[PDB]
């Protein structure tokens, strides 16, 4: 049993026609201390797979330590290592939940959010989820922390169930995720302006994008808004 | 000579030798036959079951390790019982942990592991028996051939136990032939009780003599013996 310092807020995914969105700002939050502000939380394994978590970064670390280890050890004696053989997204994320539920029944839990998003081979998405009890749940969109009261309600209206899939582009994708970050840098206390958002398309394959910021966002109204209640200057 | 040196697994002769390991080969020459071949699409094990007495049944030779893997055994059964039950939880761990089926190539490198380790030890001895593995796993049919050495071999077919070379050079023969029998299962086990009967000698293979095992594309590994082995006889 332990207790979470250095934290990670919000991991936002959703799944659209050819692929998976993920995202998650790059704040290292101390309690209410924003202190560390190049902190990458979206994990690529491979080139179909990205892990987004949130939580405690020093465990967070930890299992960035067990990914790099679960590729190099695939390797080992595996001539279709980069064909056939390579890590799916079904294997990393399995694998992950297992450690989360032992952790868990060993009172000892690595105190994480994690978000697997990525594309099997056969192109299906593949996008679940797991925290530090050790529960999974799979949804067209999955967030963590407020991401999960605030972004969820956002992409649910542009893949409120399964036959939206198919109907929604990337760029519609891309533009609900992109907002939702804004609007979480609006709400909550321990978000950063500053994110990572990548795409697994099961054509164009793993994109990265790295330093995006919140953009056009509404501070002018503030101007207008003075006391609070009677007071006219 | 070899009488001073052949008294544990943990002596070198003169020449780099391991007599025990060569002895505990010896008990798979003297095992009866068995055979295995595969094609693109199927792998089967054909394998000659003996008995005891007139009165005694004919001692399973094939074991099932998955829904995608299963082996024949030549020598002594124990042996077999216990290397396909490390393989079964091979298998299962791999599932469970993963949500992998195991690849053929991998459970070949495991085989050969856990033998080498009662080759290199006081107190312990080596396995005798020799196993042939088939599977069917997400690179197609396989067919490794495992001896107490610890050598594992991956091959389009072959034999082993007692008059095995017959069956071989047969194989080696119908090689271009047999790899090609894609799509029909029923063509691959001819095939085979054709290699296999290229052994014989003492009698001929009869139903309850018989036994057949076969794993393919759309073809859980599955054992047929006695009356479901009479349309091949």
């Amino acid at each position: 049993t332990q207790q979470p310092i250095v934290t990670g807020t919000s991991v936002i995914s959703m799944k659209y026609d050819n692929g998976v969105i993920i995202a998650a700002d790059n704040l290292g939050s101390y309690g209410s201390l924003l202190r560390f502000n190049g902190v990458e939380r979206l994990i690529p394994v491979g080139d179909n797979t990205v892990v987004g978590i949130s939580g405690d970064i020093s465990d967070m670390q930890h299992i960035e330590r067990l990914l790099k280890d679960l590729v190099t050890e695939n390797a080992y004696d595996n001539p279709l290592a980069d064909a056939e053989e390579a890590l799916e997204p079904s294997y990393i994320f399995e694998y992950l939940a297992t450690v989360m539920y032992q952790r868990r029944s060993k009172m000892n839990p690595l105190w994480n959010a994690i978000i697997v998003a990525g594309v099997q081979s056969n192109g299906d998405q593949f996008l679940r989820y797991v925290n530090l009890l050790g529960v999974t749940y799979s949804s067209p969109t999955l967030a963590t922390g407020f991401g999960a009261h605030m972004a969820n309600p956002l992409l649910r209206k542009v893949v409120d169930r399964e036959s939206d899939i198919p109907k929604t582009t990337v760029q519609v994708a891309e533009e609900a995720i992109v907002n939702a970050m804004r609007v979480l840098y609006y709400r909550d206390a321990r978000s950063s302006r500053n994110f990572s958002l990548a795409i697994i398309d099961k054509n164009t394959g793993l994109t990265f994008k790295k330093n995006l910021q919140v953009e056009n966002m509404k501070w002018d109204f503030a101007k207008d808004i003075k006391g609070y209640g009677t007071q006219k200057i | 000579f070899r009488n001073n040196y052949d008294g544990d697994t943990v002596t070198f002769s003169p020449t780099g030798r391991l007599f025990q390991v060569e002895y505990a080969l010896e008990a798979i020459k003297q095992g009866s036959v068995t055979v295995g071949l595969r094609s693109n699409t199927h792998a089967v094990l054909v394998a000659l079951k003996r008995n005891a007495d007139e009165l005694s049944s004919y001692q399973k030779k094939i074991i099932k390790c998955d829904e995608h893997m299963g082996l024949s055994l030549a020598g002594l059964a124990p042996d077999a019982r216990v290397l396909s039950n490390y393989l079964r939880q091979q298998c299962n761990y791999s599932s469970l942990v993963f949500n992998r089926k195991l690849a053929v190539e991998r459970a070949g490198h495991l085989l050969c592991d856990k033998a080498q380790k009662n080759t290199q030890s006081y107190g312990g001895r080596p396995y005798g028996v020799g196993l042939l593995i088939i599977g069917y796993d997400k690179s197609g049919a396989h067919l490794l051939e495992f001896q107490p050495s610890g050598n594992v071999t991956e091959l389009y077919g072959t034999a082993i136990g007692a008059r095995s070379q017959g069956a071989k050079t047969y194989l080696e023969r119908t090689l271009d032939t047999f790899i090609k029998i894609d799509g029909n299962p029923d063509e691959l086990i001819k095939a085979g009780v054709e290699a296999i009967s290229q052994s014989l000698r003492d009698e001929s293979l009869t139903v309850d003599n018989l036994s057949i095992a076969i794993v393919g594309k759309d073809t859980p590994f599955t054992i047929y013996d006695g009356e479901a082995v009479a349309k091949y006889i």
